[PDB]
């Protein structure tokens, strides 16, 4: 049910402030796979410090073997949003309600993605 | 981990340096940061993002950036990221052992042979601060409330020694610092986002010695009064070339030795008072300058004594001997007692003279000697004054070019910002003012010729009572109707070039011939600028005091002002003729000399080339195609003597006579004759390490030759004719399609050649000319120069980067795989408006145009700035910048003819270099251009008869530990592998140096050729005595102890 998994260490944070009261985005390199991300995150509900390791998932479904529009209880950071740019190194464009995520890897690792389409994204800090 | 300094990356816009120095100590221990700097683009109220903090100990810098990692620094709502930076807030050890305060400065020398030493000026509470990183020494000295700062680096000493001044043996209380160079001097001169710790806002500019007696100008050693220290060892042992001796010292009262003259290391003349000759105290002052003999160890009376009546020939010779000892001497008297016409001949045979080589640093001045070096026309008609001509080069301490920052740093003061002169610019208007002052003789300015004036090199002749300086300079000619600085300078300084004695012409038989001119779109564009006509009998008469056999078609003459080119033809009416756009000024005489006739050597391909051609459609495999088989070429040169013929046949000179060319062709293998094998490896390793250095591409399909015109007007624009010689490979298939065999020895071209000249930053220069073969030009008889047609749009040379008609070189090349579809216009070649005075020249602003030229002297740093920009950006010569640093170029190119700055920008600065580059210090950035890969390419293919033998071997071995040179081939060959700090930087003082010393080695082959001649004069017994010379020389037991030189029989 999950198409892309991995271990992702954040590098820098792009306002560098504790309590900037604003959205925060970061900038994660992926481990064993060289993948770059961006993704915006409140640090207020979820805080993130530099040198954190975090995994990361991405599902079509929240449900078990089909269901599409339990997998709640693993990860804390539940998202959903859509997939809106694909053209890029591929690199993926998805906006979670105007929260935007670029994940820019390898051409290999991203080819199981269609344009316009739902998925979540599951998130846990370790 | 070399520096302490760490730079923020973000810092909040609102705070101030207090509130930041405040939280690193709240956070840090208490008073641990030195220096906070926050940077501001505004003047005082707009500071940047990020800012930079020095701290104390490299453990609060380590515990920083440990904390700074954690993000456990959080400032006012800012996560504080700490980074490395580039240099230093404040040069100061962080090593508090280092630093030295309160200690006693002394200078001096070793003025006694004993283990003595004199004190001239003693400073006390002087601060030392070593500095390991930067690798160099400070010293803070304040004398009447300003400070100074005394900079030695490493490389000025050369020997460390430490002494004690209590006189206990077994305590160090002393430091002796042998000097080889001078000292840089500098001076101090006159806040909410600075804190500092201290008071360092001021800045440091050089400045001349600021002792009142002068003391610091004519001391090569220093002294170090300090406390006895248990670990000071282990801090001075950090110095290079440390000795772990115990010497001990005793003071000398050497305060008599003050000069307060501008030239302090000289010495005086009331003390002589007799008839001492000025050759024996040149040679005295050249060697006290020298690191052989101290000052008081040659100015006592015994000494003068001795060396005041003896036999002048063994006077030099012991001179120029105890000159050549390879240490310090320290007592001489004990050297000199242990130890016991031909000029006019020179100059009319090779021009061979003996110029005295001063070089003036702001400290001191050194002192050469009589090097022999190429005599030019100033001196054939005053060859009686041989000693009274001496060349005068501005250096800085390491010998090497005044930096600009040296001399009229800028400095803002009002709304405009002026240059500020510093004390360096008024030191060297005084010495060219009053003159150089040496015995009893004074040195005045005379002229300063085209090459010295991009050399920092000045004439200085001494004033006698026959002849003045006056008395040349207007014997040269009358210079006061040129109203120009630059031109009046250029006329005066442009007839001190080498040259061939010839004969003498009256001035009743010259013409007048008209010139032509077209005047299109507005722009003034004139065929001839410096073109000529000559007869047969002009060119037979003057060929024959040459040596000359094939008589040339054109050759590059000036005489009595005029300069320029002249072109044979078959029409002539009487010996010489003159046009009208050829004279500079008026002269009082008339005399012929020539410098060039012709040089048909084979083409090269240099840098710019290929960056100006790498446009038009040629790739990168055949630039690497062509490397290959020129690796290839000469990889195989070693082991095979069919390619050593064919290669020095091809790569320097097409008809060239020497001893390995002749064992080239017919010899035994390269196993064998090691003096022939080790010059070939020796060769191979030049040519290699100048490809390393720039590109040179060997390209045999092409010439390097001056163009001239013939009055027939036939050709038109884009109609030229080639026609050279025919090289080993031309000889061996000349079946080809665009070369025709008109002659044996001369071939005619019908390909398309291009004409370029070394500086090209433009790509509009290519301009594809279509050579045809007409039978009327051939019945003129031309050789060795292209034909230019006489009318046209614009004339050929003003489309190569606007040159003239002066017998400049063209590169000319008959290649049939070139692109030649794609064409640029040129440049505009029009120059700067010139700049006349309304009142005659006071030989002062004079002064000031040569003092002013080393500053914005920008000549050398646009072409690096091009030829980053054209590898960094892709699409190179097309965008504005390339147009901008080429019109920047011929900006500065302009600035020796007319007085007009480059002005080069600040953003135009390219702050990267290539690998392909000597800039070790400088970044590096791997390019990816075809200058890459020819790199890349490069590194992978990389990766009785004895006493005359014991004569020349003591004389090679003289001029060698003269030179410097340790091995016979760095001195036959004229190459050195070694260099100093300023021969490598720049190549033209270097090839000065290897002109020097051929021109030496040629003399001493002449020497050795008439000892020869003078031993035997039979022919037979010649050769029997040549044939027992070889015999004696190959065999191994005939060698004494000594280093036996087996390069004396070889001769011919």
């Amino acid at each position: 049910i999950i198409m892309f998994e991995d271990i992702f260490v954040v590098d820098k944070l792009d306002p560098d402030g504790k309590k900037f009261d604003k959205v925060t985005r970061v900038e994660a390199r992926s481990h064993n796979l060289e993948m770059f991300m961006h993704l915006d995150v409140n640090t207020e509900v979820y805080p993130l410090a530099v040198g954190d390791k975090f995994t990361l998932a991405m599902a079509p479904t929240l449900n078990l073997d089909g269901t599409p529009d339990t997998l709640a209880d693993k990860y804390e950071y539940i998202m959903h949003g859509k997939l809106y740019k694909i053209s890029e190194k591929a690199e993926l464009y998805v906006s979670f309600g105007g929260l935007l995520m670029l994940l820019q890897g390898d051409p290999a690792h991203i080819s199981h993605f269609e344009l316009d389409q739902r998925l979540f994204l599951l998130m846990r800090k370790l | 981990t070399n520096r302490s300094t760490v730079k923020i990356s973000n810092v909040p816009q609102t705070i101030v340096a207090d509130e930041l120095l405040r939280f690193l100590e709240l956070h840090l221990g208490e008073d641990t940061v030195f220096a906070l700097e926050i940077p501001t683009t505004r003047d005082n109220w707009k500071p940047r993002d990020f800012a930079r903090v020095q701290f104390t100990t490299l453990e609060v810098k380590s515990r920083a950036q440990l904390l700074s990692s954690q993000s456990k620094l959080l400032f006012k709502t800012h996560n504080l990221r700490l980074s490395e930076a580039y240099d230093d807030i404040i040069p100061r050890p962080v090593d508090p052992r280092k630093r030295l305060d309160d200690i006693v400065l002394t200078v001096g020398f070793p003025e006694s042979d004993e283990k003595r030493f004199c004190a001239l000026e003693k400073w006390d509470g002087v601060r030392c601060w070593i500095l390991t990183e930067k690798r160099r020494v400070e010293f803070w000295v304040w004398e009447s409330g300003d400070c100074y700062k005394i900079e030695v680096r490493f490389e000025d000493i050369i020997e460390t020694l430490s002494c004690c001044v209590n006189g206990d043996a077994s305590e160090i209380d002393a430091f002796l610092l042998k000097l080889k160079y001078g000292p840089k001097v500098f001076k101090r001169v006159t806040d909410r986002y600075r804190f500092c710790k201290e008071d360092f806002d001021f800045m440091w500019i050089r400045t001349t010695d600021f002792s009142g007696s002068k003391s610091i100008g004519t001391s090569t050693c220093f002294c170090l009064e300090v406390h006895n220290g248990s670990t000071m060892l282990d801090i001075f042992s950090g110095l290079p070339y440390y000795r772990e001796d115990t010497l001990s010292l005793t003071y000398v009262d050497g305060k008599t030795f003050a000069s307060a003259a501008q030239i302090v290391p000289l010495l005086n003349a009331a003390i002589l008072g007799l008839e001492f000759p000025y050759e024996i105290l040149f040679q005295l002052n050249a060697l006290v300058h020298a690191q052989k003999i101290s000052l008081f160890a040659a100015s006592d009376m015994e000494l003068i004594k001795i060396l005041r009546g003896m036999s002048l020939e063994t006077a030099l010779v012991i001179l120029k001997k105890l000159h050549q000892q390879s240490s310090i001497c320290y007592d001489p008297v004990f050297f000199v007692k242990t130890q016991m016409a031909s000029a006019y001949k020179r100059l009319t045979e090779q021009n061979i003279m003996s110029c005295q080589r001063a070089y003036v640093t702001p400290s001191k001045i050194y002192l050469l000697g009589p090097e022999l070096e190429t005599a030019n026309y100033v001196v054939k008609n005053f060859a009686e004054h041989v000693s009274d001509f001496m060349r005068v080069t501005f250096v800085e301490e390491d010998w090497s070019k005044l930096p600009a920052n040296a001399l009229s740093v800028n400095s803002k003061e009002g709304y405009f910002v002026k240059p500020s002169r510093t004390n360096i610019y008024n030191r060297v208007l005084s010495i060219l003012g009053e003159g150089i002052t040496v015995g009893p003789k004074r040195f005045e300015f005379l002229a300063f010729s085209a090459s010295q004036l991009r050399g920092n090199s000045v004439w200085m002749f001494a004033s006698n009572e026959k002849v003045k300086a006056e008395d040349i300079r207007e014997w040269m000619g009358c210079f006061r109707k040129i109203r120009s600085i630059s031109k009046c300078a250029a006329r005066m300084g442009q007839l001190f070039s080498a040259s061939r004695q010839t004969l003498i012409v009256r001035a009743q038989d010259v013409e007048q011939i008209p010139d032509i001119e077209v005047t299109t779109d507005g722009a003034d564009y004139c065929f001839s600028d410096g073109i000529g006509k000559i007869s047969l009998a002009f060119a037979k008469q003057v060929a024959q005091k040459c040596g000359l056999s094939h008589v040339p078609s054109a050759f590059q003459i000036r005489y009595g002002g005029y300069k320029g080119v002249i072109a044979v033809d078959r029409s002539s009416f009487r010996k010489l003729s003159l046009r009208d756009s050829m004279l500079k000024f008026d002269s009082n005489n008339r005399m012929l000399n020539v410098t060039r006739w012709t040089e048909s050597m084979p083409c090269f391909l240099n840098r710019e080339i290929i960056c100006l051609l790498s446009t038009l459609g040629i790739e990168d495999a055949m630039f690497e195609a062509m490397q290959a088989v020129h690796l290839s070429m000469l990889g195989n040169m070693l082991e095979d003597r069919d390619a050593a013929l064919n290669v020095l046949q091809k790569l320097s000179g097409e008809n060239s006579k020497n001893l390995l060319v002749k064992m080239l062709l017919q010899g035994y293998a390269p196993s064998s004759e090691p003096y022939l094998s080790m010059m070939l490896r020796v060769h191979h390793e030049s040519q290699l390490s100048e490809l390393k250095s720039r590109c040179r591409i060997l390209v045999p399909k092409g010439r390097i030759l001056i163009g001239c015109m013939d009055e027939m007007g036939i050709l038109e624009y884009g109609q030229v004719y080639v026609r050279v010689t025919l090289t080993k490979a031309e000889l061996k298939s000349r079946d080809q399609s665009y070369f025709r065999k008109i002659d044996e020895e001369t071939s005619v071209v019908i390909g398309k050649v291009v004409v370029t000249k070394n500086p090209c930053l433009h790509p509009g220069d290519i301009r594809v000319l279509d050579a045809i073969y007409e039978v009327h030009f051939e019945e003129k008889g031309y050789l060795d120069c292209i034909i230019f047609p006489q009318k046209g749009e614009r004339p050929h040379p003003n489309e190569c980067s606007g040159g003239d008609l002066d017998g400049d070189q063209f590169f000319v090349s008959w290649d049939e795989k070139i692109i030649p579809s794609e064409m640029d216009p040129p440049m505009d070649y029009a120059g700067s408006r010139p700049r006349l005075m309304d009142h005659d020249v006071t030989l002062e602003e004079i002064h000031k145009f040569f003092v002013d030229y080393m500053i914005s002297d920008t000549l050398g740093v646009i072409s690096t700035a091009h030829l980053v920009h054209a590898d960094r950006d892709p699409e190179k010569a097309r965008s504005q910048k390339c147009l901008e640093l080429a019109n920047l170029h011929s900006r500065a190119v302009d600035f020796a003819k007319t007085g007009a700055p480059a002005e080069m920008p600040y953003a135009l600065k390219p702050r990267e270099f290539p690998d392909f580059l000597e800039r070790f210090e400088k970044p590096t950035y791997i390019s990816e251009s075809v200058f890459g890969k020819l790199y890349r390419a490069v590194k992978s293919s990389l990766a009785t008869a004895k006493a005359h033998r014991d004569m020349y071997g003591e004389k090679l071995t003289s001029l060698m530990i003269y030179y410097g040179a340790a091995n016979e081939e760095e001195i036959l060959t004229g190459i050195l592998k070694t260099k100093e700090m300023y021969l490598a930087r720049d190549n033209r003082r270097y090839g000065d140096m290897k002109d020097r010393i051929t021109l030496s080695v040629k003399d001493l082959h002449k020497e050795a050729m008439g000892w020869f001649e003078k031993s035997c004069e039979d022919e037979q017994q010649k050769k029997k005595l040549a044939s027992a010379w070889y015999y004696v020389t190959y065999n191994p037991n005939h060698r004494d102890e000594k280093l036996t030189f087996l390069s004396f029989p070889w001769i011919v």
